[PDB]
C-alpha cells in the first residue's frame, strides 16, 4: 500500500502506525487463451493470502 | 511520457540511471600464530673416593 501511495504522489514516513481494516493482498490467477490477441479479455480467479474474513463486495486494482 | 511503471512492486532501479543506496558496513579480521621449541639436559659423573688395595691397579 505505501508502494502504491508512493507511486501516486504521496509519501507516508517510514515507522509510523498503519492499521487498516477495508484492504485485502490477493494472488490473482488466469489462462492465457490460444491465439490471444492484444484488447480482449479474459476471467481472472482472485484468492486472499492472509487472516482475511471475507472479499463480500471488493475492487480489485 | 514515461515507460510503464508497476503500483505495488518496490520502487528497484530497472534501467541505466536509476539510484540505489549502499550501505557500506565492512568488517574483516583474520589471525594467525605459531611455535615450536625443544630442549635436552645431560649430566654424568663417577668417582672412586677411597680404593681398596687389591683394585689400586685399576
Amino acid at each position: 500500500l505505501n508502494n502504491m501511495l508512493s507511486q501516486l504522489g504521496i509519501t507516508v514516513p517510514t515507522g509510523t502506525n498503519m492499521q487498516l481494516k477495508n484492504v485485502a493482498a490477493v494472488m490473482v490467477t488466469a489462462s492465457y487463451p490460444p491465439f490471444a490477441r492484444q484488447g480482449q479479455t479474459i476471467d481472472v480467479v482472485v484468492s486472499s493470502m492472509g487472516n482475511a474474513k471475507s472479499l463480500r463486495g471488493g475492487t480489485l486494482l | 511520457n514515461y515507460g510503464y511503471q508497476p503500483l505495488f512492486e518496490d520502487r528497484r532501479p530497472r534501467n541505466i540511471g536509476d539510484t540505489l543506496t549502499i550501505v557500506l558496513q565492512e568488517n574483516v579480521s583474520a589471525s594467525k600464530s605459531s611455535s615450536a621449541n625443544a630442549s635436552r639436559d645431560g649430566k654424568t659423573s663417577f668417582g672412586f673416593d677411597t680404593v681398596p688395595r687389591y683394585l689400586q691397579g685399576l
